[PDB]
Parts: C-alpha cells; sequence; structure tokens
C-alpha cells in the first residue's frame, strides 16, 4: 500500500505478543477474545477517514492489537507497556 | 571368603540406606523441580519462550525455551532416593 512502508491488509487486525509472554495462557486467550470485537470499530474508523495511520490498543496484559495488519519487524524486545505513548495515558506526571 | 564373613555389615548398612531413602522420599517428594528461568515458580508459568541474559550482561540477550524439568538426582520414589543417597555416601556431588 501507498503511504505505508510495508505490506498491509485491511481485512483484520494483527496482534503482537512479546517474547517474554506466553500466548495461550488463560489471561492472554481471554484478552484475545473480547478484543476481537475491536476489528469492526477499526474498519469503521478507516471508512470515514481513509488517511488514518496505525490504530493500536495496548492491553495491560502485554499484547498489542493494531490495525491494519502488517508483519512485525536480532531478537524482539518490544513491550507495549513500556512505550512512551502508553505510559503517559496510564498515569499523570 | 572375605565377602562371606563380612555379609553381616553389608545387610545392616543396606537396611540403613533403605530407611534413609524412605525418609528422604517422605521429605523431598517432588520438590526438586525447577524452571529453566528463575522467574517462574510453577508449571503453569514455565511455558513458552523467555529472554536469557548471557553471563549476567544486560546488553547480550538471547531467546531460550522454558522447560519445567526435574533434577537429575531426586527423591521421587524409593529407587531414585536410594541412588541419590548412594551418590551422597560416595562423597561426590553431595553439596549440590
Ligand atoms: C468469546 O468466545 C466465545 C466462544 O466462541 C464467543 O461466543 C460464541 O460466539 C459465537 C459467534 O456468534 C456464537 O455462535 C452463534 O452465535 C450467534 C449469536 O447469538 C447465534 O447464531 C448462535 O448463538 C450461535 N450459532 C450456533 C451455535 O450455531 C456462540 O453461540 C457463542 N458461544 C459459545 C460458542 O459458547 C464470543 O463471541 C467471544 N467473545 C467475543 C467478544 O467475540
Ligand atoms: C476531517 O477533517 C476535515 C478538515 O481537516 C473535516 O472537513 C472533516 O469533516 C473531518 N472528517 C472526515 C471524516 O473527513
Amino acid at each position: 500500500d501507498a503511504n505505508f512502508g510495508r505490506q498491509i491488509s485491511y481485512q483484520h487486525a494483527a496482534v503482537h505478543i512479546p517474547t517474554d509472554i506466553y500466548e495461550g495462557s488463560t489471561i492472554v486467550l481471554n484478552e484475545l477474545n473480547w478484543t476481537s470485537a475491536l476489528d469492526e470499530v477499526f474498519k469503521k474508523n478507516r471508512e470515514e477517514d481513509p488517511s488514518l495511520l496505525w490504530q493500536v490498543f495496548g492491553s495491560a496484559t502485554g499484547l498489542a492489537r493494531y490495525y491494519p495488519a502488517s508483519p512485525w519487524v536480532k531478537i524482539d524486545l518490544y513491550d507495549v507497556r513500556r512505550r512512551p505513548w502508553y505510559i503517559q495515558g496510564a498515569a499523570s506526571p | 571368603v572375605a565377602i562371606r564373613t563380612i555379609g553381616n555389615i553389608m545387610i545392616v548398612t543396606t537396611l540403613l540406606q533403605f530407611m534413609f531413602a524412605c525418609i528422604g522420599v517422605q521429605l523431598f517428594k517432588g520438590k526438586f523441580y525447577r524452571c529453566t528461568d528463575e522467574a517462574k515458580s510453577n508449571p503453569e508459568e514455565c511455558r513458552g519462550l523467555f529472554i536469557l541474559y548471557k553471563d549476567g550482561d544486560v546488553d547480550s540477550p538471547v531467546v531460550r525455551e522454558r522447560i519445567w524439568q526435574n533434577s537429575d538426582f531426586n527423591f521421587d520414589n524409593v529407587l531414585s532416593a536410594m541412588m541419590a543417597l548412594f551418590t551422597v555416601s560416595t562423597f561426590e556431588g553431595w553439596p549440590a
């Protein structure tokens, strides 16, 4: 796609689970079920404003679900809970 | 002949080792388990992958599997306890 450096798909939303968190645990799978309803809202936002960049929900359990789906970019040390944009919305100065 | 005349002591020490093996089974039955990384302390948490920092360096990480594995010498049943106590009585690997 243009205005996007990667190959992306608008049919669904990708999920990033950090290496130090095991997918398939009870906490993660439960978070992977009720967050599956966000994909409809992801598509609705992109319909009205097609010039919309990544929309991401940073779960407090570690996993981050972003739209549109695109493959993730050595080892992976990414963690959504330590990102600068997560920390400012999780608390105050 | 020397073996025959000393069989009394061997039976006594074998019985003592058996008693100590039973006591060790009662004391450390299944408690020797550990995870691959010293951060997860039950089998339900010792699953998946984890980041290992080689030689304690924070700038040299490497991805490794999580395995909930038993000790090589343990006190699970009577035979394992007897083997572990034999290794201890040989004064080898007993501090570990
Ligand atoms: C969390 O996981 C649950 C387990 O899959 C989901 O619950 C299931 O959702 C299915 C998809 O709708 C349901 O199937 C059909 O649901 C519609 C809606 O009412 C109806 O046609 C029928 O109830 C059903 N059709 C059938 C069974 O042929 C399941 O009924 C439903 N429950 C189960 C499988 O026990 C949740 O949707 C999911 N949470 C979210 C937010 O998606
Ligand atoms: C987006 O912003 C523009 C102005 O920049 C505005 O006209 C428009 O109504 C807004 N919404 C959409 C869906 O374009």
